[PDB]
């Protein structure tokens, strides 16, 4: 299947089936983050998805062509964090992100908690276009976590 | 082996439940993609 979409990145390496993360299939590439795979192949029916891009910092790998999704948090508006979590149906939380401030630029985060293997489930802009990818932050003093707006680069 | 599902069509939600904070946040990004905080 290459349907675009939001996908659920499974395994059945341990007991049972075992949700490890998510992705987004667009425009025959699928996308997620590097922890959630690993850069390891991936199984869509029949077919097979071979890694095609990679980074480990970045923490994001591409499926079957380069990094597609480029569009970008405005640092104004409400996003949508389309959150796809283990056993449970596909959700849209509306959010005004906050700021990763580093010393090579600040990033949009937003602060919702989702059990680890919701990663990869994409952040939308008010016209339904990816803005980056959810999975990879920080835990703060209150025990929460603040997620990273993780976006690639398209070439 | 991993296999993917499809979970849904990736749309805006005109009123969806709208939730979580804003927080301004001082990070370190590591060789390894492993965020922490500073201070
Ligand atoms: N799972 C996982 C995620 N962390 C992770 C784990 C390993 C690495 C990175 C991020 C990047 N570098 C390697 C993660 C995702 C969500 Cl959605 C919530 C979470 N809470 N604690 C970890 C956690």
């Amino acid at each position: 299947e290459t349907t675009d979409g939001v996908y659920r990145v499974m395994t059945r390496r341990l007991l049972g089936s075992t949700q490890v993360g998510v992705g987004v299939m667009q425009e025959g590439v699928f996308h997620t983050m590097w922890h959630v795979t690993k850069g390891a192949a991936l199984r869509s029916g029949e077919g097979r998805l071979d890694p095609y891009w990679g980074d480990v910092k970045q923490d994001l790998v591409s499926y079957c062509g380069p990094w597609k999704l480029d569009a970008a948090w405005d640092g104004l508006s409400e996003v949508q964090l389309l959150a796809v979590p283990p056993g449970e149906r596909a959700k849209n939380i509306q959010t005004l992100p906050g700021i990763f401030k580093t010393k090579d630029g600040d990033i949009g985060a937003v602060a919702l908690d989702y059990p680890a293997g919701t990663s990869g489930s994409p952040i939308l802009d008010k016209c339904g276009r990816v803005i980056g990818l959810y999975g990879n932050g920080v835990v703060i003093k209150n025990g929460s976590y603040v997620s990273a707006i993780t976006q690639g680069k398209r070439e | 082996d991993m296999y993917i599902e499809r979970a849904g069509d990736i749309t805006w939600e005109k009123d969806a439940e709208v939730t979580g904070n804003s927080p301004r946040l001082d990070v370190a990004l590591d060789e390894s993609g492993d965020f922490s905080l500073v201070e």
